[PDB]
C-alpha cells in the first residue's frame, strides 16, 4: 500500500486508542433518572435537561431531570428511576397512582428499578391529628383498614399517623407486586423536607441492586 | 498558521550544530513534519520525515548515522541535530507540514528557513533552462522514470512554484486538484510517466521555477526545475 | 375549515394511471440497480 | 456396563459447550470459563476413563507413563477452575461495584491461562521418570509407586484448594447473611446460600475420600491389599464428578433449562 | 356551534372526492410483472469503536463517507472503503438522537434533547473540527434535521413546529404550524422545493417550502409514525408506524395506494428506505433484524439478521451499491 493509507493508519489506530481512553472514565459513573409532579418536592430530594452531581464513599452519581411518551426510550441504561410522590394532598393522590402504574409497566423499563420517596410527612401527620379532613371522604376501603400487628412505628408517634401513612404505602406497593415476575423490586422511603440521611438510602439500594445482578449472572438464583 | 525557522550560521568541518523551529496557529500534535534542504546549484532535496505520534521516522541515504531528528509536542517544537558536518551540508533548510487522511493537502505549508554555511530511487526528469515569455499559455511538463500510478487510482504527483525571495507554495496535487487560495487559470493533466502544466493567462505574479515532485516511495525525489522569464 | 376548503380544490387523476406511472419508473431504470466480483468495490 | 457414565459426561459437556455459542447473549467475563470447563471435564471423558475400563477387563496392563500424566494434568485443571470459580464467586459478592468495573475479557483470558499452566507444571515429570524408571510406573500393574510424587503433588492438587473453597464458603455465607438485615430483595438472598452449599458439599463428598486413601497407602505402610481394593473403587468416584460438576453449576438459570430443553 | 358542522361537511366532501377516484389497485396491474425473487445480501465490511447505542447515520454525497451518532457522546466519521476514521467530534451533550451531512461535504450538523442544533466546520486551516453556529429558537426536543444547501436548513422538533433557519444569521425564517403531536422525521424532495413530515398524531402533511403553507394531509395509521421516505420520483410516500404497519401514499390521486404487513410481525418500525430504482423498499424492525420489500407487491424478498439488539439506523448510497444498518449493539455494518 502506499505511505499516504500507512499514515491514515497510523491516524485511526490513535483515533481508536483516544476512543478507548475516554470510555473508562464514563463507566465508573452511576447514572439516576428523577422523575415526578409538581408540588412533590424533587428538587430538595438531595440537597433542557438539568444535571446534579454528588459524592458518596468514594462513588460519583450523576441525575437528569427532564424538563414522556418519547424521550423516555433513551433512559433505558439508567441504574434506578426516583419517583418522588407528594402525601400530604388527598386530593391528587389517584393522579400519583396513575403516573407510578404508567411508569411501572412502561415496556422499555422492564428492567429498572425504581426508588419510592413518600416526601412530607410533617404536613400529613398534623393534618391527621388536626381532623379538619379525613382519608374516608377520599378512600372508602380506609375505614376497613387495620394497623398490622408487625408495624414498627417511631416510638413517641400517635397510633393515628402510622395508620395513615402505612395505608399510602400499602396502597403504593401494591400496584408493584402486581406484576413484574421479581425482574425488579421497589423501594419504599418515608423522608421530609429537612431529612439529609436520603444520599445514603440511593447508594444502598443501587449496591443491592447490583449485587442482585451479579447473583443472576452466576447462576445462583 | 506560522512556522518560524531558527539556528544556523557559520561552522567548521568536524563540527555540530542543533536547529530549531516554532509552530503556532495550528493544532500542531495532529500534523507529521519534513525538512526539505535546498542548495544555491542543486534545487530541493528531501532530508528526513517525522509522524504526528513520533511512531515511524525516515532519513535520506545521505544522511543517515549523522542527523537526529525530534519532536516536542507540549512545547510546539521540533530539534534536528547534525553531527560531522561537511562541505556538502551548506543549503538551506526549510520546514514542511503535512497531515495524511482522505481528501488532505499534505504540502500547503512552508516555512522561511535559515542558512547554514560550511568553512532504485525514482528519477524525475525535466529539460529546458528558461522559458521566456503577458496574457499568453505557457506549459511545463515533467517525465518519471517509473510510473507513478498506483493500483487504488491515486497518482502521486506535486507541483511548486517558488517565487524571488519567497518560499516554494503549492499549486497542484495529485495532478488535478487546485490548492486553496490558487486562482483558477492553473491546471494540470497527464498519465503514466508523462505530465505537463498549463497557465491559461500569465501575470506579472507568475515569474519563479516550478518543481516537480513524486511521493510513492521513500526517499523523495525532486526535479531540475524549470524557469520562466517574461 | 380553510384548510379544508384549500385542500378540497385539487386536479386529481384516477390511482391506475399514477401506478402505471410507478410501474414505468421502475421498469424504466432496473438495469441500473446493483442490488435487484470485478465490479463490487467492497 | 459401567461404560454409561462416560456417555453422560461427554453429552452433559457438549450441551454446556454448545449451551454458550449458539444462544449467545452470555457475558464472557463469567460464561467462557465454564466452556473451559467444559472442555476439560471432555478430555477426561475422552482420554482417561476408557483406558482404565480396558485395566479393569484385564486385570492386567495392556500406555501408563502418559495416561498417568494426562489423568494427573486433566483433574487438576478441573479442580482448579472449581477453586477459581469459588473465589471469583466470593469476590463478586462482597465488592458489587468493583468487580462490575473490573469485568472484561482480560480476566477471563488471564484465568484461563492461569489455570492451564498451573494444570501443565504436575504432569510433566510423569513420563520423565517413568520411561528412566521401570519400576516407579510397575509394581509386580500400573500404578504410580514412588512416594516422592505422591506425598507432594496431591497437596498442590487437592489440599490447598479444599481450604480456599472452604475458608471462602463461610465468608460467603456470612456476607449473604449479614446484608439481608437491612421482600424479594431478602428471599433471593437465601437461594444463592442452598446453592453453594449444595455444591460445597457435592464437592467434597465426591473427592475427599480418593486422597485420604492415598495419603495412608503411602504414609501408613496396614493391609496393602485393601488398599488397592478401596482405590480400584474410589478412583472412579472421582471420574463421576467430571459430567456432574458442568450440570450443577447450569441448571439453575432459567435461560441454561430452556436451552436445554429446546436443544436436546 | 356553528363551525363544527362546516368542518365536518368539508371533511365529508374531501372523503366523497377521494373516494370517486379509486378506479384501480396496484395488486390489480401488477398481476404482469415478474416477482424480483430471493435477495442474499452478505456482511462486507463491520465498524467497530462505539461503545453505546447507535441513534444515528448518514451517508455523504460521494459514496465513502459516512458519519454516526451515539450516546457515548462523540461523532465519528468512517471510510467505508478501509474501515479507517477520519474525525472523531466531541459533542457538548450525550443526547444526541440525530446527525446529517452536508451536500457539498464542508458541514455536519447534530441536535437531541438540549433543543440546540449545531453545526461543525470539517475544513479549517488550523487542522481542527470546531463548531460553527448554536441554532436556539425551539421548546421541545430536536428530532431530524436536514440540509438545502450550505447556508439553509429544516429542522423539527417535539414542540409539533417545524422551522426553517438561516445559518449565517442564526434566525428563523418560517415556522410550519398544524401538527397536533410530537413530529418525528423529515424527507426533503430530490428537488428541494418540497418536505415531509410525520407526528405522534397518526398524521403526515405537505409542506411547501417557499410560502411556510400546507398543502396536503394525509391519515390511516392507528399510532404513532416513526419514519417517512420518499420516493425518487418525488410523487410517493414511504412511512412506518409503531403498529407494525408500512403503508404508500400518493401526491396526486392523494390516498393510500399499498399496505405491507404480516400476521408474524407484532413489533414497531424505526426506519424505511428506498432503492435507487425504488423497485425494493427497506425496514427496520424491533425483532432485531431487517426485512427486504417489494413496493409493488407486497411481499418479502429477504432478510438481514446479523444484529443482537434493536435496528435504529438504515440507509442507501447514492450509487445503490452498499446498505447500512445501526443497532444498539454499538456495530455498524455495510451489506451488498
Ligand atoms: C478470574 C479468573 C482469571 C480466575 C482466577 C481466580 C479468581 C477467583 C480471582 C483471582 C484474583 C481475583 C481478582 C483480584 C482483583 C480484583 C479487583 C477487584 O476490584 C474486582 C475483582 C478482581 C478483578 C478479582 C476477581 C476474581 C479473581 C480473578
Ligand atoms: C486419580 N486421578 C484423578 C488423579 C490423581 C492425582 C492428581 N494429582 C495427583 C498428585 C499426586 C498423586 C496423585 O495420585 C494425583
Amino acid at each position: 500500500v502506499s505511505a499516504e493509507d500507512k499514515a491514515a493508519a497510523e491516524r485511526s489506530k490513535m483515533i481508536d486508542k483516544n476512543l478507548r481512553e475516554d470510555g473508562e472514565k464514563a463507566r465508573r459513573t452511576l447514572r439516576l433518572l428523577l422523575l415526578g409532579a409538581d408540588n412533590s418536592g424533587k428538587s430538595t430530594i438531595v440537597k433542557g435537561i438539568f444535571e446534579t452531581k454528588f459524592q458518596v464513599d468514594k462513588v460519583n452519581f450523576h441525575m437528569f431531570d427532564v424538563g414522556r411518551r418519547k424521550w423516555i426510550q433513551c433512559f433505558n441504561d439508567v441504574t434506578a428511576i426516583i419517583f418522588v410522590v407528594d402525601s400530604s394532598d388527598y386530593n391528587r393522590l389517584q393522579e400519583a397512582l396513575n403516573d407510578f402504574k404508567s411508569i411501572w409497566n412502561n415496556r422499555w423499563l422492564r428492567t429498572i428499578s425504581v426508588i419510592l420517596f413518600l416526601n412530607k410527612q410533617d404536613l400529613l401527620a398534623e393534618k391527621v391529628l388536626a381532623g379538619k379532613s379525613k382519608i374516608e371522604d377520599y378512600f372508602p376501603e380506609f375505614a376497613r383498614y387495620t394497623t398490622p400487628e408487625d408495624a414498627t412505628p417511631e416510638p413517641g408517634e400517635d397510633p393515628r399517623v402510622t395508620r395513615a401513612k402505612y395505608f399510602i404505602r400499602k396502597e403504593f406497593v401494591d400496584i408493584s407486586t402486581a406484576s413484574g415476575d421479581g425482574r425488579h423490586i421497589c423501594y419504599p422511603h418515608f423522608t421530609c423536607a429537612v431529612d439529609t440521611e436520603n444520599a445514603r438510602r440511593i447508594f444502598n439500594d443501587c449496591k443491592d441492586i447490583i449485587l442482585q445482578m451479579n447473583l443472576r449472572e452466576y447462576n445462583l438464583v | 498558521v506560522q512556522l518560524v525557522e531558527s539556528g544556523g550560521g557559520l561552522v567548521q568541518p568536524g563540527g555540530s550544530r542543533k536547529l530549531s523551529c516554532s509552530a503556532s496557529g495550528f493544532a500542531f500534535s495532529s500534523f507529521g513534519m519534513h525538512w526539505v534542504r535546498q542548495a544555491p546549484e542543486k534545487g530541493l532535496e528531501w532530508v528526513a520525515y517525522i509522524s504526528s505520534g513520533s511512531g515511524t521516522i525516515y532519513y535520506a541515504d545521505t544522511v543517515k548515522g549523522r542527523f537526529t531528528i525530534s519532536r516536542d509536542d507540549p512545547k510546539n517544537t521540533l530539534f534536528l541535530q547534525m553531527t560531522s558536518l561537511r562541505s556538502e551540508d551548506t543549503a538551506m533548510y526549510y520546514c514542511v507540514r503535512s497531515i495524511y487522511y482522505y481528501g488532505s493537502s499534505p504540502f500547503d505549508f512552508w516555512g522561511q528557513g535559515t542558512t547554514l554555511t560550511v568553512s532504485s530511487d525514482i528519477v524525475m526528469t525535466q529539460a529546458t533552462s528558461s522559458v521566456p515569455v503577458p496574457g499568453e499559455s505557457v506549459s511545463i511538463s515533467c517525465r518519471s522514470s517509473k510510473s507513478l500510478l498506483h493500483s487504488n487510482g491515486n497518482t502521486y504527483l506535486y507541483w511548486f512554484l517558488q517565487r524571488p525571495g519567497q518560499s516554494p507554495q503549492l499549486l497542484i496535487y495529485r495532478m488535478s486538484n487546485l490548492a486553496s487560495g490558487v486562482p483558477d487559470r492553473f491546471s494540470g493533466s497527464g498519465s503514466g510517466t508523462a505530465f505537463t502544466l498549463t497557465i491559461s493567462r500569465l501575470e506579472a505574479e507568475d515569474v519563479g521555477v516550478y518543481y516537480c515532485m513524486q511521493h510513492l516511495e521513500y526517499p523523495l525525489t525532486f526535479g531540475a526545475g524549470t524557469k520562466l522569464e517574461l | 375549515v380553510e384548510q379544508l376548503k384549500m385542500e378540497a380544490n385539487i386536479d386529481r387523476i384516477k390511482v391506475s394511471k399514477a401506478a402505471a406511472d410507478l410501474m414505468a419508473y421502475c421498469e424504466a431504470h432496473a438495469k441500473e440497480d446493483p442490488l435487484l466480483a470485478s465490479e463490487n468495490p467492497f | 456396563s459401567i461404560v454409561i457414565i462416560i456417555i453422560m459426561t461427554i453429552g452433559g459437556n457438549i450441551l454446556v459447550i454448545m449451551a454458550v455459542s449458539m444462544e449467545k447473549k452470555l457475558h464472557n467475563a463469567t460464561n467462557y470459563f465454564l466452556m473451559s470447563l467444559a472442555i476439560a471435564d471432555m478430555l477426561v471423558g475422552l482420554l482417561v476413563m476408557p483406558l482404565s475400563l480396558l485395566a479393569i477387563l484385564y486385570d492386567y496392563v495392556w500406555l501408563c507413563p502418559v495416561w498417568i500424566s494426562l489423568d494427573v494434568l486433566f483433574s487438576t485443571a478441573s479442580i482448579m477452575h472449581l477453586c477459581a470459580i469459588s473465589l471469583d464467586r466470593y469476590v463478586a459478592i462482597r465488592n458489587p461495584i468493583e468487580h462490575s468495573r473490573f469485568n472484561s475479557r482480560t480476566k477471563a483470558i488471564m484465568k484461563i491461562a492461569i489455570v492451564w499452566a498451573i494444570s501443565i507444571g504436575v504432569s510433566v515429570p510423569i513420563p520423565v521418570i517413568g520411561l528412566r524408571d521401570e519400576e516407579k510406573v510397575f509394581v509386580n500393574t500400573c500404578v504410580l509407586n514412588d512416594p516422592n510424587f505422591v506425598l507432594i503433588g496431591s497437596f498442590v492438587a487437592f489440599f490447598i484448594p479444599l481450604t480456599i473453597m472452604v475458608i471462602t464458603y463461610c465468608l460467603t455465607i456470612y456476607v449473604l447473611r449479614r446484608q439481608a438485615l437491612m421482600m424479594q430483595a431478602i428471599n433471593n438472598e437465601r437461594k444463592a446460600s442452598k446453592v453453594l452449599g449444595i455444591v460445597f458439599f457435592v464437592f467434597l463428598i465426591m473427592w475427599c475420600p480418593f486422597f485420604i486413601t492415598n495419603i495412608l497407602s503411602v504414609l501408613c505402610e496396614c493391609n496393602q491389599k485393601l488398599m488397592e481394593k478401596l482405590l480400584n473403587v474410589f478412583v472412579w468416584i472421582g471420574y463421576v464428578c467430571s459430567g456432574i460438576n458442568p450440570l450443577v453449576y447450569t441448571l439453575f438459570n432459567k435461560i441454561y433449562r430452556r436451552a436445554f430443553s429446546n436443544y436436546l | 356551534d356553528q363551525l363544527r358542522q362546516e368542518a365536518e361537511q368539508l371533511k365529508n366532501q374531501i372523503r366523497d372526492a377521494r373516494k370517486a377516484c379509486a378506479d384501480a389497485t396496484l395488486s390489480q396491474i401488477t398481476n404482469n410483472i415478474d416477482p424480483v425473487g430471493r435477495i442474499q445480501m452478505r456482511t462486507r465490511r463491520t465498524l467497530r469503536g462505539h461503545l453505546a447505542k447507535i441513534y444515528a447515520m448518514h451517508w455523504g454525497t460521494d459514496s465513502r463517507l459516512l458519519v454516526s451518532a451515539s450516546q457515548d457522546g462523540k461523532l465519528i466519521i468512517w471510510d467505508s472503503y478501509t474501515t479507517n476514521k477520519v474525525h472523531a467530534i466531541p459533542l457538548r451533550s450525550s443526547w444526541v438522537m440525530t446527525c446529517a451531512y452536508a451536500p457539498s461535504g464542508n458541514y455536519v450538523a447534530c441536535g437531541g434533547l438540549d433543543n440546540i442544533c449545531s453545526i461543525y466546520n470539517l475544513k479549517t486551516r488550523e487542522g481542527n473540527v470546531r463548531v460553527s453556529r448554536e441554532l436556539a429558537g425551539h421548546t421541545g426536543y430536536l428530532s431530524c434535521c436536514r440540509f438545502l444547501d450550505d447556508n439553509q436548513i429544516v429542522t423539527s422538533s417535539g414542540d409539533t413546529t417545524c422551522a426553517l433557519w438561516d445559518i449565517e444569521t442564526g434566525q428563523q425564517t418560517t415556522t410550519f404550524t398544524g401538527h397536533t403531536g410530537d413530529v418525528m422525521s423529515l424527507s426533503l424532495a430530490p428537488d428541494t422545493r418540497l418536505f415531509v413530515s410525520g407526528a405522534c398524531d397518526a398524521s403526515a402533511k405537505l409542506w411547501d417550502v417557499r410560502e411556510g403553507m400546507c398543502r396536503q394531509t394525509f391519515t390511516g395509521h392507528e399510532s404513532d409514525i416513526n419514519a417517512i421516505c420518499f420516493f425518487p420520483n418525488g410523487n410517493a410516500f414511504a412511512t412506518g408506524s409503531d403498529d407494525a404497519t408500512c403503508r404508500l401514499f400518493d401526491l396526486r390521486a392523494d390516498q393510500e395506494l399499498m399496505t405491507y404487513s404480516h400476521d408474524n410481525i407484532i413489533c414497531g418500525i424505526t426506519s424505511v428506505s428506498f432503492s435507487k430504482s425504488g423497485r425494493l423498499l427497506l425496514a427496520g424492525y424491533d425483532d432485531f433484524n431487517c426485512n427486504v420489500w417489494d413496493a409493488l407487491k407486497a411481499d418479502r424478498a429477504g432478510v438481514l439478521a446479523g444484529h443482537d439488539n434493536r435496528v435504529s439506523c438504515l440507509g442507501v448510497t447514492d450509487d445503490g451499491m452498499a446498505v447500512a444498518t445501526g443497532s444498539w449493539d454499538s456495530f455498524l455494518k455495510i451489506w451488498n
